RNA sequence: CACAUUGCGCCCGCCGGUAUUCCGGCGGGCAUGCCUGUUCGAGCGUCAUUUCAACCAUCAAGCCCUGGGCUUGUGUUGGGGACCCGCGGCUGCUCGCGGGCCCUGAAAAGCAGUGGCGGGCUCGCUGGCGGGUGCCAGCCGUAAAACCC
């Protein structure tokens, strides 16, 4: 009726399924407003983009000088000669 | 001088014997229902 | 034997300790309601002797009734009224 | 200007000069302090004397730490009356008592070479020591040669 | 109520009862799994595997970022390890199925697009660096998101592996994990254009190249014979750079 | 003194219900497949008073906040009469968490182990000197009468309202 | 307010570091370790408050000033002496490759002009180092793990790793990996 | 809830009508005193909270005449008693170093005495030099060194 004594070391030593097991299509409710998907990455983002996209030094200076949360785009294209020279993005987590 | 010394001695005594640890209106708090 | 010590102490009522306790406790009861739940017996020896057990189900309620007479004398007691 | 002398006894091992100074300077202002130690070995005799600037401070400290249990030691803090304070009691106060290897000194003194002409007149003197040994051995009955 | 009881026992000093009530509380700090079971929430949010695949975008973005991120109180070390394990398992499914389609390199990191059951799935993985945590970044919100998406991706991987026929979860060895096998620490056993591009080749990775991205890409599109320097970790087919039976070798040194 | 007494008594705390059940299960399993006398802190007013009258208690600790007080008001006098060292500690909850309850009005140490006999004897000496000497100095006098500024001023007001002209 | 209990406590403690240091000095080379030039991670943790001058200087040299710090050191004879001296205040062991990767990537920083800079670009890596041939973070990892000629410069470049208190988690050999997992 | 009018509130859910918002209807609920328990609390009611913990070598290295033995591994509360000794100084008396016997709760009421190297402090002379210092939780044994930097 009751389990026998078992030592603490043995107790510590001793101590998945399909969610859609019965899956059926359901009507879509009309109050749900799905969040828009993020736009695909563009030609500006690549580390070695086509050279026409790159900004000039004066535009880069203005971009760096102007305060954050005030820009049309949150980045400027930058050409790098190699992936080792490609640095980590500063605002990834933010 | 003497008052400061006496106050320091009394403060040390109290620390040794007891340790160092030592709007306006009222409404019924909203408890969980 | 603590209940025996309390029995003798309660027999000594006008003694200084018991008189002091009865005074400050009478003031408390006068500040409280006329009938109120008492969390525990104020006289545990008397309660256990009269049959109070510390189970779930035994409740103690304290009550104050005005003393005196109605020159007519009531046949029942203030205990019965309480 | 009333100096106050307190006698502290039953001191735990490790309740030495600097610990005493720190604790009783938390209580007040310590002018002089001297533990009692053996000259033979630099070991405390479990008592000390603290001379405070203020008599009231000394009295408060003694009353607070009289019967204090510290590391299995019931301390003994009592104020010495000024009539019973011996005038040179803090003779080695505030100084650092040093541990001297007296045994090592006596040794290297024994192995230090020196002209033993006096040690040989002392060989004659320890021969009269043997004469005393002989007179105490006459009751014994043991005769020994040289 | 359980937390109040734990504090109550701890404030009394009953350490054994505190520990028992803690194992009853099932803290993420020890378990490595989310504190609450969110199975019914996932089931009601996505009544269809297609909907699950459609939010798998942000699921993978979250999970790769927090598999790369350091450890905090909101998201513990064991939970981060589980995030990494789930991401690696999803990568194995992509490698086996050749579901990976397109890739991209940007100043933002690396973008991957795959196609699972007709749905395009994108996600961004940061470069292997020390990601900066500056400003008022609240990890508790991101911790809640991480728990939700960990449960979601776990169920998604189960369904994927069961559909393909491989057994879930894959066997995972702490020995090679410690010796640094990353994706090479999982052995996939069964239950009882894409795959030709680099199939009959042999690749070697130098010490200056991104091992995890390059290995993912090559395993996804065919190359079954890949090696790297011993520093990069275990699982390399050949560690000797001098070995002449190597077709291509990757260099990013001046 | 509270810390030292509670060090010894924490070494001699009694078993929890979980620990007792685990022990009994251990011996039952052993029997399916000869012990010394346990030493614990004694608690309960009737048990402790019996120990005191039988001079089995070596140390007694009495909580200060017992209500009704009459349950422990005689205990210091009884302990002094029987010659048993006693002390009054701030805490029936401290005492009751020393035991595995909500409140202990009084606890006692009767016998300890040989590893702690000297510690117990030293605690007896410390308690008796550094508490019983001061309470022997001040235990037979009345307490209270801690009149503050407001109370004393009210009393000059009363005295000047009564003793001056009319009563 | 400091208590007499504490005063006696540090007195007896300091007595025991004095005795232990005396034994180590007299049996110089007490630690019976086979002669191998390998890597050990050393984590400064909580210990006895009053550190004697010699362990204090050794901790200063090893940059283990603050509690919960981490340093990579090669096992030489002087290093073995220093670790045996400062054993009470440190936990040391043999790191594995995954731990090295996690420490350098997740909690890796760099020293420039006496300023902590996070290891965010191989540009700063190859600007500080690189005259020694260290072009990338994985080259730094290569030196540290497979200790090379330039381990000293690699170690001086890496700022001490400021770990976190174990969130529910002498020579410990491979279990320092578990400790690093707990604090990383 | 309400002289009870087949009228009006609030919570959860459902049904029918152009219905996510509107109308009507339907179902399950919402009295007081008190008991036991659950959970959420309030109190210038009371208490605890600056951690008196473990942490030598539960065996190692070197050896010998090959298998046993040896060596090294420095670690001791204090005080007292016309008691019994051994060796160093002292003209001598005696004083030290180590033992033999006994007593005492981890007990206690001046007795402090041995020469130095470095560092700290301070004063004079021309950063430097020379003097002092009941100071060293630094060492050593008499010079000096080490530590230090």
């Amino acid at each position: 009726r009751i389990l026998p004594y078992k030592p603490p070391e043995e107790r510590e030593r001793e101590e998945f399924y399909d969610l859609w097991q019965n899956e059926e299509p359901q009507p879509p409710n009309p109050m749900h407003i799905p969040a828009p998907k993020l736009p695909p990455p563009g030609y500006d983002l690549s580390y070695n983009p086509p050279p026409e996209y790159l900004p000039t030094k004066e535009e880069r200076e203005e971009w760096e000088k102007m305060d954050p949360e005030d820009r049309e785009k949150d980045y400027l294209p930058t050409k790098y000669d190699s992936l080792r020279k490609v640095p980590a993005w500063g605002n990834f987590v933010k | 001088s003497k008052a400061a010394k006496g106050a320091q001695a009394k403060k040390a005594a109290q620390a040794a014997l007891k340790g160092v640890h030592s709007s306006t209106t009222f409404h019924r708090p909203k408890t969980l229902v | 034997g603590a209940l025996k010590y309390l029995e003798e102490l309660s027999k000594k009522k006008q003694s200084d300790v018991v008189r002091f306790l009865l005074r400050v406790r009478c003031w408390e009861y006068r500040q409280l309601n006329v009938i109120h739940r008492a969390s525990r017996p104020s006289r545990p020896d008397k309660a256990r002797r009269l049959g109070y057990k510390a189970k779930q189900g035994y409740v103690i309620y304290r009550v104050r009734v005005r003393r005196g007479g109605r020159q007519l004398k009531y046949q029942r007691s203030l205990r019965a009224t309480a | 200007s009333q100096p106050g002398v307190m006698y502290i006894a039953r001191l735990p091992h490790g309740f030495y000069e600097h610990e005493l100074r720190g604790y009783f300077s938390q209580f007040g202002e310590i002018t002089r302090l001297r533990v009692v130690r053996n000259k033979k070995t630099g070991a405390s005799r479990h008592r000390a004397f603290i001379e405070f600037a203020d008599a009231e401070v000394a009295d408060i400290a003694a009353r607070t730490m009289d019967k204090y249990l510290l590391f299995g030691h019931i301390l003994t803090c009592k104020i010495v009356p000024p009539a019973q304070v011996h005038p040179d009691l803090f003779k080695g106060a505030n100084r650092r008592f040093k541990v001297v290897p007296w045994n090592k000194m006596a040794g290297r003194q024994l192995e230090r070479p020196l002209s033993e002409s006096q040690w040989q007149v002392k060989v004659a003197k320890e021969e009269q020591r043997r004469a005393a040994r002989a007179e105490k051995l006459k009751e014994m009955g043991y005769e020994f040669e040289a | 109520a359980l937390e109040k009881k734990i504090s109550r026992a701890l404030g009394r000093g009953d350490v054994s009862n505190a520990a028992r009530l803690e194992r009853n509380a099932n803290l993420p700090e020890k378990t490595g799994k989310p504190r609450y079971t969110l199975n019914h929430i996932i089931r009601e949010r996505y009544p269809t595997f297609q909907d699950a695949l459609r939010d798998l975008d942000d699921c993978l973005s979250m999970l790769f970022l927090f598999a790369n991120l350091p450890s905090t109180t909101a998201v513990p070390a064991k939970m981060i390890a589980r995030c990494e394990r789930l991401c690696h398992e999803f990568q194995h499914y992509l490698i086996v199925t050749h579901s990976l389609r397109k890739s991209f390199l940007s100043i933002k990191g690396i973008y991957y697009q795959a196609n699972i059951q007709g749905e395009d799935i994108l996600w961004l993985v940061p470069y292997k660096f020390n990601q900066r945590i500056v400003g008022d970044v609240d990890f508790r919100i991101m911790g809640t998101f991480v728990e939700f998406y960990m449960t979601l991706l776990g169920f998604v991987n189960y369904r994927l592996y069961t559909s393909i026929g491989l057994k879930y979860p894959p066997k995972f060895d702490q020995v090679k994990d410690d010796q640094g096998a990353e994706l090479a620490a999982f052995s996939l056993e069964g239950l009882n254009d894409p795959s030709q591009l680099f199939a009959n080749f042999t690749f070697f990775l130098s010490r200056e190249t991104p091992r995890q991205p390059l290995e993912f890409i090559l395993r996804a599109f065919g190359c079954k014979r890949i090696g790297w320097d011993a520093v990069l970790g275990e699982g390399a087919f050949t560690t000797d750079e001098s070995d002449p039976r190597i077709t291509h070798q990757i260099i990013d040194r001046p | 003194l509270a810390a030292q007494a509670f060090k010894l008594l924490n070494k001699y705390r009694p078993e929890t219900k979980q620990e007792k059940k685990e022990r009994l299960l251990r011996e039952a399993t052993a029997i399916k497949e000869v012990s010394k006398k346990p030493y614990t802190v004694k608690y309960g007013l009737n048990h402790v008073v019996g120990l005191i009258e039988n001079k089995k208690a070596s140390l007694v600790l009495i909580a200060n906040d017992v209500d009704p007080i009459e349950l422990v008001v005689f205990l210091p006098a009884l302990c002094r009469k029987m010659g048993i060292p006693y002390a009054i500690i701030k805490g029936k909850a401290r005492l009751g968490t020393l035991v595995h309850k909500k409140t202990a009005a009084v606890v006692a140490i009767t016998e300890v182990r040989s590893e702690d006999k000297n510690e117990l004897a030293k605690l007896i000496s410390a308690v008796k000197e550094g508490y019983l000497e001061k309470v022997e100095d001040t235990r037979k006098r009345w307490g209270g009468g801690i009149m503050g500024f407001k109370a004393q001023k009210r009393e000059e007001k009363r005295k000047k309202s009564l003793e001056t002209a009319i009563k | 307010f400091k208590r007499a209990e504490k005063y006696v406590k540090e007195y007896r403690e300091q007595e025991r570091e004095k005795i232990r240091l005396a034994r180590i000095a007299k049996q110089q080379g007490s630690f019976h370790i086979p002669a191998e030039a390998k890597l050990v991670f050393v984590i400064r943790i909580k210990g006895i408050n009053k550190i004697p001058p010699k362990p204090r200087k050794i901790l200063q040299l090893l940059r283990l000033r603050q509690i919960n710090n981490g340093v990579f050191v090669k096992v030489t004879k002087a290093t073995a002496e220093m670790i045996k001296i400062v054993e009470p205040w440190v936990a040391y062991g043999y790191p594995n490759l995954k731990s090295v990767r996690e420490l350098i990537y997740k909690r890796g920083y760099g020293k420039v002009n006496g300023q902590r800079i996070p290891l965010t670009d191989n540009a700063i890596i190859e600007e500080n180092l690189g005259k020694y041939g260290i072009i990338c973070i994985e080259d730094l990892i290569h030196e540290i793990f497979t200790v090379g000629p330039n381990f000293k410069q690699a170690a001086n470049f890496l700022w001490p790793f400021k770990l976190s208190n174990p969130n529910g988690g002498g020579n410990r050999e491979e279990h320092i990996n578990a400790l690093i997992r707990a604090m990383n």
